[PDB]
């Protein structure tokens, strides 16, 4: 751990969940170096809003080499992720999370759920429940919407790599 | 190759990168089957209803290949209060009251009877509704006609907002029937219905429905 990739992450996962400035908490760099059991930065999440959790997962890990772990917490009228580097009751397709509860995903998490490997990319949303501050958490896999484009791409890239 | 891979190859090419996330947009996970009975409180939001022969199915609304691209609670209100100018067209909501006036009285003082249905006809023409009381409190149970029966996202969150936490709302099949129960937990111009309601035949066709769903009526009164 070090400042630029603390920078680099941050700016991720701004980027991959689209979040304003005002729903992101930066722990402190100098802190995290030392304290890998705190998380580099929580993100407040909306409800009804698709977020982009495996990109975001595969980023993190593609440039730490560590198998990241994203922390979804009911604080009592919000779901944050918290998102660690390495890690210290786990995901499914749908999940029932309650206030002071907890819901591990990783990249093993996501894997288990998904219906094949490639061409998948697994997002998630979180929806606020009939009663209680209780709120859902759907995990959805996405495919192409045209296969022939998605082949095409893929050569592309293929091409790219050097 | 790999998320890794892209990722790399991305922090180059953010131009492919664009590309590649617009065409991650169909659901491929969403459809999950369900328990009979089924209770509407109890369920994820912003999914379908698909019962068939061949299933009983939630699916996330992203998901649903059956709904294209809507009637409100507040609406079905604004139909309630009118309900006196389209009695021929809700002919079938007043022929579940069975001639009655009492229970025909009742549903004036509940609201969400009249909403319930408008909201159910709204997706599907094919119902045969049936009322009943029990301690001055009205039910309703929707009979549909036919076995592949869809129940949208949108018609569902809003039969649950239109009963608040008063009624329960139920999908079950009973008797080779999908019934919607509407089960009343607690609860203007009555005197033309009443009049208009009590003129108005009830054909022999209709009749024959009542007289075949007899012991279905039967079971669902408890
Ligand atoms: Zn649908």
């Amino acid at each position: 751990m070090n400042k630029v990739l603390h920078q680099d992450l941050v700016q991720a996962t701004r980027r991959i969940l689209k979040l304003g400035p005002s729903e992101l908490r930066v722990t402190d760099a100098g802190l995290i170096c030392k304290n890998p059991n705190y998380s580099v930065c929580d993100a407040m999440l909306k409800t009804d809003t698709v977020y982009c959790v495996e990109y975001l997962l595969s980023y993190w890990e593609s440039r730490t080499d560590h198998v990241p772990c994203f922390i979804f917490k009911n604080t009592g009228c919000a779901v944050s992720l918290c998102c660690f580097v390495r890690a210290p009751r786990h995901v499914g397709e749908f999940n029932v999370l309650k206030v002071n509860e907890s819901l591990i995903v990783t990249l093993k998490d996501i894997e288990e759920i998904k219906p094949s490997a490639y061409g998948v990319l697994t997002k998630c949303v979180v929806r606020k429940s009939n009663s209680a501050s209780v709120f859902n958490i759907e995990l959805i896999a996405f495919g192409p919407e045209n296969e022939g484009e998605y082949e095409n791409l893929l050569r592309e890239l293929y091409a790219k790599k050097a | 190759l790999t998320l890794h891979d892209l990722h790399d190859i991305f922090r180059e090419h953010p131009e492919l990168e664009l590309k590649y996330l617009n065409m991650m947009k169909m659901a491929i996970t969403g459809k999950e089957s369900i328990c009979l009975p089924f209770n509407f409180h109890s369920h994820r939001q912003h999914t379908c209803l698909d019962i068939s022969p061949y299933g009983n199915e939630q699916v996330s609304r992203i998901a649903c290949t059956s709904c294209e691209d809507l009637p409100t609670a507040s609406d079905a209100m604004v139909a309630f209060i009118n309900q006196t100018s389209n009695i021929m067209k809700n002919r079938n909501f007043y022929y579940g009251f069975c001639k009655s006036s009492e229970l025909l009285k009742l549903s004036t003082n509940q609201p969400p009877i009249f909403q319930i249905y408008y909201l159910l006809h709204a997706a599907n023409h094919d119902i045969v509704p049936f009322m009943h009381a029990e301690d001055g409190r009205l039910h309703m149970h929707v009979i549909f006609e036919n076995p592949d029966v869809h129940i949208p996202c949108d018609c569902i969150t809003q039969m649950l907002t239109a009963a608040r936490e008063d009624y329960s709302v139920t999908l079950n099949i009973v008797r080779d029937h999908v019934v919607i129960s509407v089960l009343c937990h607690a609860v203007i111009d009555v005197t033309i219905l009443q009049r208009k309601i009590d003129e108005m035949d009830i054909p022999n066709d209709v009749s024959e429905s009542f007289e075949r769903y007899k012991e279905l009526i039967q079971e669902l009164c408890q």
